[PDB]
């Protein structure tokens, strides 16, 4: 499978935003899904992921209660609502999958990245 | 006779699929996960009740059904064991109902459900004698329309309980369905007017107190073993992911336990009363050959009908909801097969009432469970449950067949 | 997996007043029945507070009825409770729940048996 990402920008610090990570490829079901961060010379970093049955969802600390991700099947999509937002979010973010996955915080536990997208919050 | 089985196995499937549907729809994979470690609580009850006596109950009635002095004794010293053992669960319940809820859900959250069961479990003891008593006296119809009344009568109890009470509704109503059979039960008694009701009177009998006794160990000894490794499998399920997740992977077990049910009987009165007869070590192997060659494919050929139709199974039986666990039906369905493979060598221990063989029989299930627990369930989820399930039963049905060669020889 | 995080509590002075609020990140927020249930050391976890996931309907116990209130944000998937008029007997540690319609019934809006998804819990105590 192939991941690409969209719905990043510059927003406001309290404002929401929705990533897009559109999976293209056949078994998007069997597949879980991650979402990571990355700082401009830092490693990149756990955000959430969802199991691949869709029934359990990962967060970070910095992130529970904020951030949300779910998936759509129907048009192999997968979010990351995000709420919030405050400059510490400011990062590259990246969607990954991985087959019977999406329960790990490590970025090598994943097989397919995508290209990622810029979210700077300002204020 | 056996048609009047038929027709009692068949209510209790069909109201079986209707509330594991109603509490599928209404409460999601949360729910269906949720309450798997309570309704293992009820067939427990089912089963460890009234110190589990009701087999050799409808045993020693039929046996001593022409003696009135000792048939008297029998139900009398049933009816003495069913109540003590209802009162001290009794005491048991309502003294210990947070440390029990939280070894069912993970919180102290449902004591008062709990609590509640101290009164429900009267019910299933002394209906699940009434029962008993009924078998013995060769009462088919007695049986069977006590048990038709008591699905129906259970979906109207169920039905009512979870609109009013909620999730802990539909809990109660889980245990009412069997608690419930006591009142057509004993209206059926009654009537029928098969048992004289002097009979009931407790009184105690040392000497089949003892032999109805095994039949308690038997109780206590399955009790102990795969519903506690079923409970912290769950458990360890739910917290390394969610209840979410268990209700998926429960959704499973509850499929399979439809037609598991009726081939179940096709092996119960067609083959207990046929082992405990023979004792010629060439005759049992000619039974326990001859009874794998239908059990083994009749097995075989449902389950892969249900893989087959493992998407209609999921949307008929349950929601859409719960379409994650189409990939688990490969694994679980094999170790139904493996599973009621080995059936056949366990009705063989329980023809020959050898406790020590039953022990280590729920002992190995028990242990393998457990272990390919610990290893598959913290890294696949409901798969690694339904993939130590199949495990399990890979193992012990082979095991099942070396220690048969053994004995055999 | 809707999975809830407290935020609030603390100490307060009699008779004082305390905001809790609870967030939640998962679909579909507006769909859940939310509520607020408190407990002490060794006690069940006790009914306070409940809003509905439609009209905004809310319930409260006997022994808050007009000293709390409780309401939703939707659109920043948070609920909050303002507790006024504090004693001694608030003394807890006070949850969000989150559950939806049918696990409620009609009569079992109060049970938190009744509620599968639980947060953190927050200490609130009380002086004299």
């Amino acid at each position: 499978v192939q991941l690409v990402e969209s719905g990043g920008g510059l927003v406001q610090a309290g404002d929401s935003l929705t990533l897009s990570c559109a999976a293209s490829g056949r078994t998007a079901y069997r597949y879980g899904m991650g979402w990571f961060r990355q700082h401009p010379g830092k490693e990149r970093e756990f955000v959430a992921s969802i199991w691949w049955t869709g029934t359990t969802t990962y967060y970070a600390d910095s992130v529970k209660g904020r951030f949300t991700i779910s998936r759509d099947d129907v048009k192999n999509m997968v979010y990351l609502q995000m709420n919030s937002l405050k400059p510490e979010d400011t990062a590259v973010y990246y969607c990954a999958a991985k087959f019977y996955g999406g329960n790990s915080k490590r970025p090598g536990d994943y097989a397919y990245w995508g290209q990622g997208t810029q979210v700077t919050v300002s204020s | 006779a056996s048609l009047w089985t038929a027709a009692s196995t068949l209510v209790k499937i069909g109201a079986g699929l209707l509330v594991g549907k109603l509490l599928a729809v209404s409460f999601g994979p949360a729910g269906l996960g949720l309450a798997a470690n309570f309704r293992q609580l009820i067939t427990v009850l089912g089963v460890l009740a009234g110190a589990g006596i009701f087999n050799g109950v409808t045993k020693y009635v039929a046996q001593y059904h022409d003696n009135p002095q000792q048939l008297r004794r029998v139900v009398g010293t049933s009816s003495a064991m069913v109540l003590g053992f209802s009162t001290l669960m009794a005491l048991v319940f309502v003294l210990a109902a947070a440390p029990i809820s939280q070894g069912l859900f993970g919180n102290t959250d449902y004591q008062g459900l709990v609590r509640l069961v101290a009164l429900v479990q009267m019910g299933i003891a002394w209906g699940n004698l009434l029962l008993a008593l009924m078998k013995g006296f060769r009462d088919a119809a007695g049986n069977a329309l006590s048990l038709i009344v008591g699905s129906l009568i259970g979906v109207l109890a169920y039905y009512v309980s979870y609109r009013l009470g909620g999730y802990e509704g539909a809990l109660l109503g889980l245990a009412l369905i069997p608690a419930l059979v006591v009142i057509p039960a004993a209206i059926m008694l009654i009537k029928r007017g098969v048992i004289p009701l002097s009979y009931l009177k407790p009184s105690w009998d040392n000497g089949l107190a003892g032999q109805l006794s095994k039949f308690t160990l038997m109780a206590l000894i399955t009790s102990v073993t795969l519903p506690v490794a079923y409970i912290m499998m769950r458990k360890l399920l739910a917290a390394q992911y969610s209840w979410d997740e268990v209700g998926i992977w429960q959704g499973v077990s509850s499929i399979s336990d439809a037609y598991l049910q009726f081939i179940t009987a096709s092996f119960s009165v067609y083959l207990l009363p046929t082992l405990s007869r023979l004792t010629e070590k060439r005759d049992i192997t000619r039974e326990v050959v001859k009874s794998l060659k239908f059990v083994l494919p009749a097995v075989a050929a449902a389950s892969f009908t249900v893989w087959l139709l493992r998407d209609f199974a999921i949307w008929l039986l349950l929601s859409n909801k719960f379409t994650a666990m189409r990939d688990l039906f490969a694994w679980q369905l094999v170790g139904d097969v493996l599973k009621v493979g080995a059936y056949v060598f366990g009705y063989l221990v329980i023809a020959k009432a050898s406790l020590r063989f039953y022990i280590l029989a729920e002992v190995s299930q028990f242990t393998l469970l457990m272990v390919f627990a610990h290893w598959l369930i913290p890294a696949h989820g409901a798969l690694g449950a339904a993939q130590a399930y199949m495990a399990t039963y890979i193992v012990y049905f082979s095991l099942c067949c070396g220690v048969f060669l053994l004995w055999r020889r | 997996q809707v999975q809830l995080v407290e935020s609030g509590g603390g100490l307060v002075q009699a008779g004082g007043s305390l905001g809790l609020s609870c967030a939640a990140s998962g679909r579909t927020f507006s769909n859940y029945v939310m509520a607020w249930f408190r407990q002490a050391p060794g006690k069940e976890r006790e009914f306070v507070a409940r809003i509905s996931e439609s009209r905004g309907t809310t319930d409260y116990a006997d022994s808050v009825k007009g000293r709390f209130t409780i309401s939703r944000d939707n659109a920043k998937n948070t609920i909050y409770l303002q507790m006024n008029s504090l004693n001694p007997g608030d003394t807890a540690v006070y949850s969000c729940a989150a559950t939806l319609p049918a696990w409620t019934g009609i009569i079992g809006g109060r049970r938190p048996g009744n509620y599968p998804y639980w947060g953190q819990g927050t200490q609130v105590t009380v002086s004299s």
